[PDB]
């Protein structure tokens, strides 16, 4: 309600006189506090150790045939729940049936289903760097998310290519409430 | 208890003035405040606060409750011969003041509660503040004897301010027939008295070093008369004593 | 009312970092002509920090006190914003086309560089793909305080360049000669420290210890955690070492020791060391001329100990010989033939003695060209003085001491626009654009990477492994012979001792506006922001000064010694130490400093000049005078002819400790091998249990039904799973004073002025006090004793019952942590504690803190306010972050998941601190050992950090006494 | 989210692993305002942001000061949903912070968590109806996962 | 404070049978490891520091009924039942999680690896980007024995 920055008496230490990450920064060109790294740097325990878990880029051929870890399921439920967050908002949770986004009727490239026979044989480290690194129209999202998401998001993928080429096809989508809001 | 009263105004600003936050202070007070939080019972820092915090008001109240015969008497010539008629309206701390039978009783028993009411809390609020150093694991301050000697220091230090006024309240603006030179007699026997309880303190200090001391509480009081102080405790303890 | 403090996220995300959580990127630390390991912290890309890199073994994890301040001369106000041509601070666009249309089309040119001495291959490579080019390059290395003078008298010893590595768990019998081994000031500070305090550890009720037996003339830190220490004159220590080795065999050698023919400690370490083959040493220190260190490889070699004095062929670097090219510089100066003067990270105006001239010579030339970190009185002499980066912006290659091949990773961006590190500048002369540092530095490794895997797999591997692996130098055999016999009539005599010595805090003053590192105590006297003269009461007694105090504060008088028409005064502090005729002035604490930054006034209602500690100006400005200038260049850290006058202009000079010498008390109780061996149970011993009640620790209150712990409330959380405490292996603890400095960054604070901390507070808190004990003032034999005392964490804990203000608590785990936003600064919380550590945030410094330290305050701990206590917590930021993240995942916590930063830092593996009532952690081997050091238990308060005592390992008699 | 679908890991994400969650970047609304809208005169500093470096200047609320912390992760992997402390957000143009996030608030579930803490199936669920017998469906839990909150002054204040 | 102590005091109970259960379960490991490694390692301190446990596990038993039986005498303070359910289940998981510490030991030196199953193992925390810990205590709990450690060194 009190639109302004509310009254607190002692701000002897709420913006303490060091800046934690994400706060300004009133020295720099660009005011930040984070200022971001050269590149080349490298950490001390996320080098590219093994190179299929991480890529890809994984041997003289640039892409990788199936998935390197021995994939529990419980592996495939962060793939179901991290997919239906940050990956089903358009291509859909069914792959083919397309999400809000491409159902709402807006201004963005459709995206071709997974289930298309092009995609249920592709390397896998492939569909990984699809993540990583991005595609002509889409963009990437290992920038952010976290790599064994990389791979749990792909089992279930994998998985749900796995849905057709079989009749338990036609799932029942709920995006019709969702372009209602209510 | 005016002379106590203003005492302890420019008393209870320091423990509000020598901590670093004094806006934050009120935390110290037993307030249900904005959190679930609450003051620290354990600590004679706090126990000075209650203390301080009741001996202002308790010798304020036995100090205005002392004087309600005064506003009276002042109530009864500010209309025939005083300042002005408009004293009068001032002197309502009379509180409608006859000098009666049916309350006067009661004054007596009340001054009679405060004596045997305050006292108990001055034995507990120079304590207190006697508490606060003793407690401690200080080999100077762990000495159990503090808080009726800090007392005796009370009374060989209040006694020995208040002849600092008496005198000058004597001199210019004096009561020859009322202030009795034979009162001031009598009254530094009390200052005496503590002018030998507190000696034979400083002796128990000496002597617990030379008996039974930790091998720092040995070294504790050497350091007292012997070290960089020398200039006060010699003098300090002879200026108490002589 | 209160602010709207915005948040400025990433807008071009870096995938591998992330915005809370910091990542340990592994650089290096160049000084003193190597390059220690080194591990950062980097929140978000942003150096906070510096740890250890436990991988690389030649320190196994470690860091020492010379690390911890370049973190903060990184982040210093006033280093290098403009660069500066003439002294204005003009432009530096027009700097790159002057300078590079002089490069290309230059022909001879005849330039000089005067460089830090290099230790890296880049730096050396790039001097042959420069030297390529232009005729002449002098190439002086102007080694900090001259010549290593280790290395010099090896390469005639063994016929070639040579560095030793001096293993010392191989070895137990040590005499020094002078060598701070155990030296924050000398180089490999680690593998002397640990396999040295292994030495000390014993664990046991008997165990084969070191026994060294250490002769300085000067009294030093390594002089202190030792046994058979002894005092005597530099420049004779030669003669020392003369009739030493005439009674061990090597040879004659009886003219030049002509009066220590039967000395005690001579005749008593000669059938020692021969009785102790496989196991004796013969170090030699810094402060003799070189035949010193060819007695140093004579009877080392002779000795039979080679695996144990580690031994490692340089890279064909035998040619620093301070006389032959600083001199053969400027004669060149005098003459119109060298024309370019590249400096790169020194300060020679402030350095490089007048008896071989510099400044003459530099106003002579004009195209100087001074690369440089500060402005101190080369800039200011200059024509071009480009800015520097430090080695957090270089791609810098670099070697550890004798050892591996290590790499820097660059953090952060050059902070300051146009930086332009040294290499690329040195490439830059190489007639092309800026090279750029990434792409130059890479080139060299494909020549010499040494390993079958490509760069993209091992430039990758070894950027993260902090260390190329399989380097470290061949290790050569006996070349000697007897060769290096001949320079024996330098023992001169006839005159005060005046030798110098770098204090552990500063390096040839390269490091002096520097507040962690300015304001850290000596260990040897706790003294801050002043240099200083130290010397025997006997000469005192006998010259006419003291160290008077009649207000704690150590009034001095002063000397003003005289060399050649060159005199200075300064402070004489006092110590029962030092031999006659001499003095160890230290050096740094000189260096002008020249301000951007205004003086920051403020009204006189309001405080800032005894806040305001970079206000006045910046810091290294006269916070002493400057000793360098006055020695002779031959054997350059002694020095002859200083007809003294005690003059007056006696001032202050302020210690934290202020006195000294406990009064037989129970603070350390040194302890000897045949006394441990007798009665293990002596910690104790002091201060026993009582007639017939329990042991002290788990001792009962009246209290035990109604006990905390016996309640919930202190017993219910995610903490109680794993009690905390902090071991002290005190047998390894003397004066590196590293143990703070990690603290002061961890857990920030605060710096404190000279003006302040004359009355006597300072916001360090890890006291490192030291202490002297002699046999009841016998023959004035100090043999001290350090000891760190952090807040032991009691149990009973005085101060936790005593906060009104309920800011104090027993935290779950031994803990009782310090809230400093509760507080109230009533300060009684410290007055209990018999450990005067609850410091106090008297004044308000955060609050005038610059716009440039405040990087480095890390972005995870309560910065405090005024009015507020604060202590140790034990590092308490990092158990909460290893804790929060053993409640995300169920699990305990390793027996190292969580190192503090007195543990991580301390490079004798002193402290351990892993979680009581965690059997398989080395406190409980450490705790359960016999010598569960309790201090001042006897004031039944049951503290964590149950430290060890010191054993002392005197000799049996062999003619000892 | 109230008409898009979106779930709250997408672009706030590092809440499920870190402590002090993050607003997202820039990058995330180059995602898909890169080349959806293009037209408003609402988000041109985003889009300039992008094409440069000056970061969105962002507000922020819920800022309980920096003496005392806090992490997300500690409490969402452990079963607490945003409705409970960051309010109801699926209908918020914007941020009312209908919760003080106060101490005294604070640790009323450090008190009595069983009232609030979710079973952690879809956690970040706006539409939440716990279900009948919750509590007792819940301390099963605390006597299994063991979770223990705080009551200390270690835990956020240190 | 929704309905009294009442509620709380069915799980306060079922955390203390838990204990009871483990009084078997420790003693009988205790003397599965005398007969496990009778003479495999040291075992002089080793087995001792499986021991010095079992004594403060017993010593709370009795607690844990006077903790109980302190809240379950006057039911009409709910700030007791949260305390001591906090402090049971600490006191309860440190000594299962000391158990593990102590026996995880036993494999170290009989395997000469103490085994992949040890514990999540998951990583620092900027071992995040790749490995949220989410996975790891889906490792954790799906794998790790409480209190099944040595028996699990019958198979060995
Ligand atoms: C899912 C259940 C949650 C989401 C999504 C977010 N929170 Fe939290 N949160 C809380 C506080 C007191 C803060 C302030 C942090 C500080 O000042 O240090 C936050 C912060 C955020 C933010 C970013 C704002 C910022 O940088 O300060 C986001 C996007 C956010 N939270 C989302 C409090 C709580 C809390 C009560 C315990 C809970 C359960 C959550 N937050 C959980 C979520
Ligand atoms: C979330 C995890 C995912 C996953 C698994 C995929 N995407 Fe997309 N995507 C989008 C569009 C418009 C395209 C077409 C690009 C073009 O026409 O040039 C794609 C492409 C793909 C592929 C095809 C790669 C190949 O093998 O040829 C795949 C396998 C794929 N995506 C998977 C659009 C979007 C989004 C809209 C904003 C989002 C979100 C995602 N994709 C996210 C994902
Ligand atoms: C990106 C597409 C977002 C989605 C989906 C959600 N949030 Fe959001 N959030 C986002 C931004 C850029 C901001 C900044 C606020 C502003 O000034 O516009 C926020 C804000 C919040 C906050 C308040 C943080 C603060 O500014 O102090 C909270 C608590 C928050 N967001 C939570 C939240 C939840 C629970 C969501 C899903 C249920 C959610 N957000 C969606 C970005 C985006
Ligand atoms: C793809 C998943 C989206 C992401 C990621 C973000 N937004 Fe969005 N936004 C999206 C759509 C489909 C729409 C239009 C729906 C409608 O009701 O018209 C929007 C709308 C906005 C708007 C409103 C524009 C206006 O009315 O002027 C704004 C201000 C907006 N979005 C901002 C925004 C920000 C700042 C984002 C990242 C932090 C972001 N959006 C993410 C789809 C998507
Ligand atoms: C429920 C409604 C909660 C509110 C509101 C807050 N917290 Fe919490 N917190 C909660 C639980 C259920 C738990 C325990 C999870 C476990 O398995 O242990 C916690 C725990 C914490 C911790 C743990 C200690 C650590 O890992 O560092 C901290 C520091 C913490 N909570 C902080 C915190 C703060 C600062 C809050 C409000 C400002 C807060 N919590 C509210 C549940 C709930
Ligand atoms: C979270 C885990 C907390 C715990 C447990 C405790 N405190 Fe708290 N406290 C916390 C926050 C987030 C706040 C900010 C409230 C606000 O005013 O915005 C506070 C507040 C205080 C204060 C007042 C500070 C002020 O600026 O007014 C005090 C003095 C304080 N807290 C003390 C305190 C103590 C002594 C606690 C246990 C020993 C304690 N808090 C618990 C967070 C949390
Ligand atoms: S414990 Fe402290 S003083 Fe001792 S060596 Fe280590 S850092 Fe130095
Ligand atoms: S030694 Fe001092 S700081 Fe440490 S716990 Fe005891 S009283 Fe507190
Ligand atoms: S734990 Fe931290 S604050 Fe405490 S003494 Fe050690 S390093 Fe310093
Ligand atoms: S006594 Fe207490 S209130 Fe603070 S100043 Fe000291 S912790």
């Amino acid at each position: 309600i009190s639109s302004k920055p509310p009254v607190h008496p002692n701000l002897n230490m709420d913006f303490q006189e060091k800046f934690e990450a994400q706060e300004l920064n009133p020295f720099f060109a660009d005011r930040r506090a984070m200022r971001p790294p050269v590149p080349g740097t490298v950490p001390r325990g996320l080098l590219k150790e093994d190179t299929p878990f991480y890529f890809g880029k994984t041997a003289d051929g640039a892409y990788v045939e199936r998935i390197p870890v021995a994939v529990t399921p419980e592996l495939v439920a962060r793939g179901r729940e991290r997919y239906n967050i940050y990956c089903a908002v358009c291509h859909g949770q069914a792959g083919d049936g397309q999400g809000i986004i491409m159902r709402g009727n807006y201004g963005y490239t459709p995206a071709p289903s997974f289930h298309d026979d092009r995609l249920r044989n592709v390397e896998d480290g492939y569909i990984f760097d699809v993540i990583s690194h991005g595609v002509r129209n889409m963009p990437a999202y290992g920038h952010q998310i976290p790599v064994a998401d990389r791979w749990a998001i792909v089992a279930y993928v994998r998985a749900l290519q796995r849905s057709q080429h079989a009749t338990a096809a036609d799932v029942p989508e709920e995006v019709r409430a969702r372009l209602q809001g209510e | 208890e005016a002379m106590t009263i203003f005492a302890v105004i420019c008393a209870l600003i320091f423990p509000t003035f020598h901590v670093g936050r004094v806006w934050a202070i009120y935390w110290t007070l037993p307030i249900p405040n904005q959190m679930e939080m609450w003051p620290q019972f354990k600590s004679p820092l706090l126990w000075d606060v209650f203390a301080v915090s009741s001996y202002f008001i308790v010798s304020l109240v036995f100090w205005y409750v002392g004087l309600i015969p005064d506003l009276a008497t002042l109530r009864d010539r500010a209309a025939l011969m005083g300042r002005r008629l408009r004293a009068k309206i001032l002197g309502f701390f009379a509180l409608g003041w006859c000098g009666a039978n049916r309350h006067w009783r009661n004054y007596e028993k009340v001054y009679m509660l405060l004596a045997g009411l305050a006292t108990p809390l001055v034995l507990s609020v120079h304590s207190v503040v006697s508490f606060d150093f003793a407690v401690s694991i200080i080999p100077g301050w762990h000495t159990t004897i503090f808080p009726p000697y800090f007392v005796a220091g009370a009374i060989f230090s209040g006694f020995a301010m208040v002849v600092t006024l008496m005198v000058i309240a004597r001199k210019a603006y004096g009561l020859e027939n009322v202030i009795t030179i034979d009162h001031l007699e009598k009254m530094n026997i009390i200052m005496l008295v503590t002018g030998t309880m507190v000696g034979f303190a400083y002796i128990t200090e000496f002597f617990i070093a030379w008996y039974s001391g930790v091998p720092y509480e040995q070294y504790a009081f050497i350091n007292r008369a012997t070290g960089p102080y020398a200039w006060a405790y010699w003098t300090m303890m002879s200026c108490n004593l002589i | 009312r209160r602010p709207v403090e915005k948040i400025l996220p990433y807008v071009r995300q870096p995938e591998e970092i992330i915005p809370g959580i910091p990542l340990y990127y592994a650089t290096a630390m160049p000084f003193r002509g190597s390059v220690r390991p080194l591990l950062v912290e980097s929140h978000e890309g942003r150096p906070t920090k510096i740890e250890g890199n436990p991988d690389h073994p030649l320190s196994r994890g470690a860091t020492g006190v010379f690390e911890q301040a370049s973190l903060l001369n990184l982040y210093d106000p006033d280093r290098s914003q403009q660069v500066l041509r003439k002294g204005e601070p003009a432009s530096w666009g027009d700097f790159v086309q002057f300078a590079r249309s002089l490069a290309a089309e230059a022909g001879t040119k005849r330039l000089a560089v005067l460089c830090e001495p290099s230790s890296s291959p880049t730096l050396a490579a790039l001097r042959r793909e420069l030297e390529r080019r232009y005729a002449q390059v002098r190439w002086v290395t102007y080694r900090p305080e001259g010549d290593d003078h280790e290395a010099l008298g090896l390469q005639q010893a063994f016929g070639r360049p040579v560095r030793a590595r001096y293993r010392f768990s191989e070895a137990r019998v040590i005499v020094s000669l002078d060598a701070d081994f155990l030296g924050p000031t000398d180089r490999n500070f680690v593998e002397n420290t640990r396999e040295f305090a292994a030495s000390r550890r014993m664990e046991r009720p008997e165990d084969e210890i070191s026994r060294l037996y250490v002769i300085e003339s000067t009294y030093t830190v390594t002089g202190g955690m030792a046994d058979h220490r002894l005092r005597l004159r530099a420049g004779d220590i030669p003669a020392f070492a003369a009739a030493l080795a005439a009674e061990l065999g090597v040879g004659e050698l009886r003219e030049a020791g002509a009066r220590f023919a039967g000395h005690p400690y001579v005749v008593e370490i000669a059938r020692d060391l021969r009785a102790a083959g496989a196991r004796g040493v013969v170090l030699a220190g810094e402060t003799q001329p070189p035949a010193v260190h060819a007695l140093c490889a004579v009877i080392n070699d002779l000795l039979g100990s080679l695996g144990r004095t580690v031994i490692l062929h340089a890279l064909d670097e035998p040619a620093t010989a301070q006389h032959a090219a600083l001199a053969e510089l400027v004669q060149a100066m005098q003459a119109g033939a060298v024309d370019a003067l590249l400096l790169l990270n020194v300060n020679p105006v402030y350095d490089a003695p007048a008896a071989l001239g510099f400044a003459e010579a530099l106003a002579q030339v004009p195209e100087v060209i001074h690369l440089g970190l500060h402005v101190d009185e080369t800039a200011r002499r200059s024509t071009w003085h480009l800015p520097s980066t430090h080695y957090l912006e270089a791609w810098g290659d670099g070697r550890a001491y004798d050892g591996t091949l290590s790499v820097i990773q660059p953090l952060i961006a050059p902070l300051y626009e146009a930086a332009h590190s040294p290499l690329e500048v040195l490439a830059l002369l190489a007639t092309g654009e800026e090279q750029s540092a990434y792409d130059l530095v890479r080139n060299t490794w494909r020549r010499l990477l040494a390993g079958r895997g490509a760069f993209e797999q091992a430039w990758q591997r070894v950027l993260h492994d902090g260390f190329l692996p399989d380097s470290g130098y061949p290790t050569v055999s006996l070349r000697p012979n007897r060769q290096a016999l001949a320079d024996w009539p330098q023992a001169a005599e006839g005159g005060l001792e005046v030798v110098f010595r770098l204090d552990p805090t500063v390096l040839d003053g390269s490091f002096a506006n520097n507040a962690w590192a300015q304001e850290l105590p000596d260990p040897i006297t706790k003294i801050v922001w002043d240099n200083v003269a130290i010397l025997s009461p006997k000469t005192a007694a006998a010259l006419g000064v003291k160290a008077e105090y009649h207000k704690g504060v150590y009034i001095a008088d002063v000397i003003e010694l005289s060399l050649d028409g060159r005199a200075v005064e300064l402070p004489v502090w006092v110590l029962p130490g030092h031999p006659d005729d001499s003095i160890t002035v230290y050096l740094g604490y000189g260096r002008e400093i020249t301000s951007t930054r205004p003086e920051r006034k403020t009204p006189f209602f309001d405080l800032d000049d005894y806040t305001d500690i970079y206000g006045h100006g910046a810091i290294a400005t006269g916070v002493g005078v400057n000793v360098a200038p006055l020695r002779r260049p031959d054997n350059t850290w002694v020095a002859y002819g200083a007809q003294v006058r005690k003059t007056g202009r006696t001032y202050k000079i302020v210690t934290t400790q202020d006195h000294g010498s406990m009064v037989g008390r129970p603070l350390v109780r040194l302890a000897t091998v045949e006394e441990f061996r007798k009665n293990p149970d002596f910690a104790k011993e002091a201060e026993p249990p009582l007639e017939g009640l329990e042991p002290w620790d788990q001792y009962p209150t009246l209290w035990e039904e109604n006990h905390p712990s016996k309640q919930p409330a202190f017993q219910d959380s995610d903490y109680y799973r794993n009690q905390w405490a902090m071991v002290i292996d005190l047998n390894a603890c003397t004066g590196c004073n590293a143990c703070i400095v990690a603290c002061d960054s961890e857990n920030n604070i605060p710096m404190v002025g000279k003006n302040e901390v004359g009355r006597g507070r300072e916001m360090h808190w890890l006291r490192i006090d030291r202490y002297f004990v002699s046999d009841e003032a016998h023959a004035d034999d100090p043999q001290i004793v350090v000891q760190p005392v952090p807040c032991m964490h009691c149990e009973n804990a005085p101060c936790e019952s005593v906060c009104p203000v309920a800011a104090t608590v027993h935290s779950p785990d031994g803990l009782n942590e310090m809230v400093y936003n509760r507080c109230i600064g009533t300060r009684y919380c410290s007055n209990n504690c018999p450990y005067k550590v609850r410091r106090f945030n008297w004044f308000n410094w955060v609050k005038t803190l610059p716009i440039q330290v405040q990087m480095a305050q890390n972005p995870d701990v309560t910065v405090r306010f005024r009015g507020v206590m604060e202590k140790c917590t034990y590092c308490v930021q990092r158990i909460r972050e290893a804790q929060r993240q053993a409640n995300i995942e169920k699990r305990p916590l390793r027996d190292g998941e969580v190192k503090t930063a007195c543990q991580q830092a301390c490079p004798a593996e002193a402290i351990t601190f892993g979680d009581l009532n965690d059997p398989n952690n080395a406190v409980v081997k450490q705790r359960q050992n016999a010598r569960r050091y309790e201090m001042l238990a006897a004031l039944n308060v049951k503290p964590r950090t149950s430290y060890l005592a010191r054993i002392t390992n005197p000799n049996p008699r062999l003619l000892e006494q | 989210v109230g008409k898009l679908g979106l779930d709250c890991r997408y672009c706030h994400n590092w809440v499920e692993v870190s402590d002090k969650a993050n607003i997202p970047p820039t990058q995330t609304c180059i995602n898909c305002h890169s080349q959806i809208l293009t037209d408003s005169p609402r988000l041109q500093a985003v889009r300039d942001s992008w094409a440069t470096d000056r970061s969105i200047e962002w507000v922020k609320v819920h800022h309980l000061p920096d003496y005392a912390h806090f992490s997300h992760a500690s409490h969402v992997n452990n079963g607490v949903g945003c409705e409970t402390c960051h309010g109801r957000i699926d209908q918020m143009d914007v941020v009312r912070l209908v919760e003080p996030l106060s101490m005294g608030w604070c640790l009323e579930c450090h008190r009595q968590p069983e009232l609030y803490l979710r079973p952690q199936s879809e956690i970040t669920t706006m539409g939440y109806q716990p279900p009948a017998d919750y509590i007792e469906r819940n301390l099963e839990r605390i006597r299994k996962e063991g979770i223990r909150p705080p009551t200390n002054c270690s835990a956020c204040h240190y | 404070y929704p309905g009294g102590v009442a509620l709380t005091l069915a799980q306060i109970e079922a955390a203390s049978e838990q204990v009871a259960q483990d009084l078997e379960q420790a003693l009988a490991e205790l003397e599965a490891l005398r007969l496990l490694a009778r003479r495999d390692e040291t075992l002089a301190p080793y087995v001792a520091q499986y021991e010095a446990i079992l004594e403060a596990h017993q010593q709370a038993v009795l607690e844990f009924e006077h903790w109980k039986e302190q809240v379950a005498a006057h039911p009409g303070d709910y700030r007791r039942a949260n305390r001591t359910l906090g402090a049971i289940t600490a006191r309860h998981e440190a000594l299962l999680q000391q158990y593990a510490d102590v026996a995880w030991a036993v494999a170290q030196h009989v395997n000469p690896a103490l085994l992949a199953r040890a514990y999540t193992s998951s990583g620092p925390r900027f071992f995040f980007y790749v490995v949220p810990p989410q996975y790891a205590r889906q490792v954790n709990e799906q794998a790790v024995p409480p209190l099944q450690v040595v028996r699990y060194l019958a198979a060995q």
